């Protein structure tokens, strides 16, 4: 443990040894029953400091028409359904001023909130898993096959899994105890999640911050990370009650920062 | 209490990721049998070769880790009618070509003989040649994964191989020629030191395919039992 | 020059060891590292973190989702087993591959308490109560409630609550135990058995269901880090 | 059984289009070649490692194409890229090599 | 003697290492220095000086002057395009052989804003504006003068002044570029359009022509030295 | 702001030309079979043989560097009828010559048995014998163009090669004879330390033809391209 | 670098020496030490206890 | 970083950074 160093630089050296509600914009969602918000990693999202940024040009915030609830389609869950996911930004490419702050802008930084909403009665059962995972690099269904933007994230569609496996030419493999990334589905607990429990919870709240490699990025070639809804307890229920039990995904974009203003892409 | 002990001294990111792993082997020759092995080979620098880093690194989403490479260059002779030649010791040469540069077009090409890519001389017999490489990248992180295209156009190339141009890396006898043909094999050990790993990530459970992608076979989720309650007295 | 001499052991290339090199390319400006969310500086941070074990792993179930899916359902005669599965993290193959059981399979020694939490996924109206307990390895295994009421057991109702964590204690002769099990480590065994029912009214489907998660407590770690035996190659990947 | 070819055969595309030329192989390799062999006169080398150069062609040429099956993609179709091209792999056993891919300007 | 022992990486030629040497002749007298004007201590001293950059290389003008030629003219409808290039320094065939662009070439990375400096080789009692704009890279190039206004613009009359200074600014996601330019690192294109005429008294020529330099500013940086991709040869020179 | 970053520490004068750069392979051998592989060769010292050097330095007029010298000596053995002979270990001699000092005349010669030239020798198999020279002329920089003549009746010779008196440089086997003959190979690796540049120069377009003079071929410009307004949507 | 010269005895073996080496398996953890009764720190100390002698050692 | 000099002449010394 002499600690000497005998070259000039660092990389030659050793190894280091009820009413809760939330109004954003002209928009409230109402309640969670004093219940739970997981946020993040811990992080809440904020704005870009002065050592980020290294762009030049002055950044857009519209801080009203950009970061208010923006409430995505209502997909049916049955007993033999697999399950679902989003990819972001592109679920949220063609809604308001905030996708069409999209085009008009080069780079953009931004965090959401995710609020996935699933109301029974006290007579079904069933358990969903809400989990936003980043960069899902997923694979293919053919190997050794390209395969397609559309078969990805459509703009705003709900891709869903599948109880078998995928034998398709151009799409992603759909299998859902593999969870489209080759990894065991019992696994995806690391990234922020949350349950709904249909005897307890009615519904889940995430709050993800802006996490890239780079402070700031294109978001028309990337997604930044995909929310999977994934049931782990299948819904039960009598014949003589309500069999169409839908989800609702309603999220909302939260610091929303642009650059490189230019003409409209996306070419 | 009891009072306690065991300090996770082992189970840190550095003493984990900092073990000379072995990336590629590299394979040439002095006569020119076919290819490949021919003389003059190449490798552009990737961690995604063997699956034993591979999945070591693929549990962090962002790696910022620096780099040590060691070659461990041992060469045997070609099998042939007679053997009997004396010969003076081998030389080999190991230039590293960053992203862009020119590339040797063929052996005894004037690349080798350049002034900017630097180049590891050895002889056969002492110690292996260890240099080391700072944070070569252009982001602020090593994106293991990135979800995304290459073109703006949402077309191109799927995956995290947009995000690689750590270059090149180019192997050849410097000898002229021997009397008989002898075939050499390099081998590159990586060893990240002065780690910094940002989201972890879930273990990959089926055996990877390809050097470039995720794609993958549907494989059960473990392996299966008879029953599930146990039972005996 | 300075007289100097030769120790065994020059000129060898140890694959761990901690020494210094000359640097490829020198006075390189590195990109400023920014405040990237979530940074993890230990494997045991990422062992604390549940992760659903799949208990119901006959056959062919592990090929569905169906393997997280331990049933119950309204019985005849009370004190009948749900489940019961092996405390091998590493080895026993319900555990193994789980966020815990892949970790240790880097290492050959683990140590401490784990953490077993439930989650009755059932309906709203359905009552009843279950005996989880957590048997030392001694002799042998129990074979009913009234056996496996002895050792570390906890009494999980539905009614009340639908979350329960059974601390699983630390008991053994070393200090450490031996990831791939042996005869020498033993570790034990944890059942679960019907303490009254599953008591339902009218017009709620039968057999429900049952989540299981396992974590790791403060008081885990790990030694002889090694490589894992569940990747395997031969060529290299193209 | 064991014929190893470039899959299209006689292409046609005019001065200004996408020309991406497609190679199937009988086994797999690592390198791939890529030639420009005109009507009576010798051929040439275009493409060779599947991607890198050539002596005289243009930085228009692109190429890619690992295992069985490689791609030489022209970028756009000028007055020079109307030759037949034929691909190739050292072997060790060879496959042997393919036909030729001959292609005229659309008028 | 000292007990020593040899780590790997001895006995090697590293052609970057920094080392010290016995000297061949020593207790050398060497010749006093004197005060040479103009001592450089940096390559980008050298980047930052302009350069005209051969805009109008179409074949086969880049074998003449007339590279270096710019033209225009009295138009009959106004905002039509003047030139334009990629934004791509050290690859694009535009402005890779001037002095910014040579420089660039001995590296593998650069990062900092352009400064491309123009000077309108006319008449005295000529007149016209300009619009010489940036566009961010996105999608895509613009292909008309109500496209290329949405971005970064300046407007520059010929009546007023002779030289017009355009600060290219530093959009993009990585915090450097690299100059062999592929896909994930672009950059952008430079346009320039007519904003109204070249309006002109009887008795002057029509076609005039304009200069366009290249700099760099304060904030340019490169990284990763490398060996240039321009010159070759075989043997040794004789 | 943004707050700015990336130090310009590889851009410097002593970053940009301190690296190993080869000048001259010289080639000799120990049967000598015709001249040149002749034993004994030697190469006046120019830095003005290999174009990748040489552009670096042509970038300023006046430059102040010292040296380091590295050889790279690969010994290949000689085509023959059979190969089958102990030897012992070959040993190399590089020895320097000042301007004006008396050269070998041949093998032999006991020129090698001088007391004054600073000579290297070196066995087939250590490390490279690495020697360092100090700022060697007679005026106050290294001019690496001088536009004028040698004789003050503008005559005689133009360019920079009156300027250029560094010495000499001569490479010989030491051993007496080997019983099948080997073809050796020295490759001299310049690296100018402690660097001062001072008039900066416009960068070489078109590449070099001759080792003595600046004479050229006309290129263009810059390459072509089909119009000079690029369109599209 | 710093000019070193090797004194004869180098690269050799002896079965006797004192000299430190590269550890294989570093930051390990060891087990806490416990008080096992009945240390010994020295073979004297074996040898200060009685054992009886076998004198009467004739045949068989 | 050490900065030791083992030899007595200025043109022996490392490189100035």
């Amino acid at each position: 443990y002499t600690n000497i160093n005998y070259y000039k630089d660092s990389a030659s050296n050793s190894l280091n040894r009820r009413v809760r509600s939330i109004t954003l914009g002209n928009s409230t969602i109402t309640t969670q029953e004093c219940a739970n918000v997981v946020v993040g990693y811990g992080v809440w999202p904020t704005y870009l400091s002065d050592h980020e940024a290294t762009a030049v040009d002055q950044p857009t915030q519209p801080d009203v028409a950009t970061c208010r609830f923006y409430t995505l389609e209502s997909v049916k869950w049955e007993s033999s359904s697999a399950g679902w996911w989003w990819k972001f930004p592109e679920a949220l490419s063609d809604m308001g001023l905030f996708g069409q702050n999209m085009q008009y802008h080069y780079l953009g930084r931004t965090g959401y909130t995710i609020h996935v909403q699933c109301n029974a009665s006290k007579f079904h059962q069933g358990c969903l898993l809400v989990v936003c995972v980043p960069e899902a690099e997923m694979g293919a269904a053919t190997t050794d096959h390209a395969f397609n933007h559309t078969k990805l994230s459509n703009i705003g569609q709900a891709m869903e899994f599948s109880a078998k496996k995928s034998t398709d030419q151009t799409g992603p493999q759909t299998a859902v105890h593999n969870a489209g990334m080759g990894v065991a589905v019992g696994n995806l607990t690391i990234f922020p999640h949350q349950w709904i429990n249909l005897r307890t919870n009615n519904s889940a709240t995430i709050v993800m911050p802006y996490i890239n490699s780079v402070p700031m990025d294109n978001m028309y070639r990337h997604y930044n990370f995909t929310l999977m809804v994934i049931p782990f307890a299948k819904l039960e229920h009598s014949p003589q009650a309500s069999t169409y039990v839908p989800i609702t995904v309603t999220v909302a974009p939260m610091c929303a920062e642009y650059n490189g203003l230019r003409l409209a892409g996306h070419q | 209490h009891v009072i306690n002990y065991h300090t996770r001294s082992e189970s840190s990111i550095e003493n984990f990721m900092g073990r000379a792993a072995c990336v590629y082997i590299a394979q040439y020759a002095t006569e020119k049998v076919n290819d490949e092995l021919d003389r003059y080979t190449n490798w552009e620098i990737t961690t995604r070769q063997v699956a034993q880093l591979r999945r070591k690194l693929e549990m962090f989403t962002y790696m910022r880790f620096d780099l040590e490479i060691t070659f461990v260059i041992t060469s045997s002779q070609r099998t042939s009618t007679t053997y009997a030649s004396d010969s003076p010791p081998l030389t080999h040469q190991v230039m590293y070509v960053p992203p862009g540069g020119p590339i040797p077009k063929s052996y005894e090409d004037f690349a080798w003989q350049t002034s900017t890519n630097p180049s590891v001389f050895w002889t056969e017999g002492n110690a292996p040649p260890r240099m080391s490489i700072p944070f070569m990248s252009v982001g602020n992180a090593y994106c293991n994964f990135y979800d995304g295209w290459s073109h703006f156009s949402q077309s191109g190339v799927y995956g995290y191989t947009t995000l690689n141009n750590m270059g090149h890396l180019y192997f050849r006898h410097v000898n002229k020629s021997t009397a008989y043909p002898v075939n050499s094999v390099a081998r590159v050990y990586f060893k990240p030191k002065h780690v910094k790993a940002w989201v972890p990530r879930a273990p990959r459970l089926c055996p990877y395919l390809k050097a470039r992608n995720v794609n993958f076979n549907v494989q059960g989720v473990t392996e299966s039992r008879n029953k599930i309650t146990l039972d005996r007295s | 020059g300075l007289p100097t001499m030769n120790t065994p052991g020059s000129t060898q290339f140890l694959t761990s060891d901690d020494f210094q090199s000359p640097s490829a390319m020198p006075q390189f400006d590195v990109t400023p590292e920014i405040q990237i969310p979530g940074q993890v500086r230990n494997l045991m941070e990422i062992a604390e973190v549940d992760s659903v074990v799949p208990v119901n792993n006959t056959e062919g179930h592990v090929n569905s989702m169906e393997a997280y899916r331990i049933p119950v359902r309204p019985q005849t005669s009370s004190g009948e087993q749900v489940f019961g599965f092996q405390l091998q993290p590493g080895h026993d193959s319900v555990l193994k591959h789980t966020l815990l059981g892949e970790i240790l399979n880097y290492y050959a020694n683990w140590s401490g308490s784990m953490k077993l939490t439930f989650m009755y996924c059932g309906a709203a109206m359905a009552t009843g109560k279950f005996l989880i307990a957590y048997s030392p390895p001694g002799a042998g295994v129990p074979g009913s409630r009234r056996d496996a009421m002895l050792g570390t057991h906890v009494i999980w109702d539905v009614g009340l609550q639908s979350s329960c964590v059974l601390c699983v204690p630390w008991i053994s002769q070393t200090n450490y135990r031996y990831v791939t099990s042996d005869a020498y480590t033993d570790a034990g065994y944890i059942t679960c058995w019907y303490q009254t029912s599953i008591v339902t009214p009218p017009d709620i489907p039968t057999t429900s269901t049952i989540l299981c998660f396992v974590s790791a407590c403060n008081d885990f770690s790990v030694r002889l880090l090694r490589d894992t035996p569940f990747i395997t190659q031969q060529a290299l990947f193209q | 059984d064991i014929e190893l070819t470039q899959s299209p055969a006689i292409m046609s595309a005019s001065p200004g289009e996408k020309v991406t030329m497609t190679c199937s192989a009988s086994s797999s390799l690592r390198y791939m070649h890529w030639y420009q062999q005109k009507s009576g006169t010798s051929p040439k080398r275009w493409i060779y490692d599947t991607y890198n150069l050539a002596s005289g062609v243009p930085v228009r040429f692109s190429g890619s194409g690992s295992g069985t099956s490689y791609s030489l993609t022209i970028s756009s179709m000028e007055a020079e890229d109307a030759a037949t091209y034929y691909c190739q792999q050292w072997s060790s056993n060879p496959p042997t090599f393919g036909a030729g891919t001959k292609l005229e300007l659309k008028r």
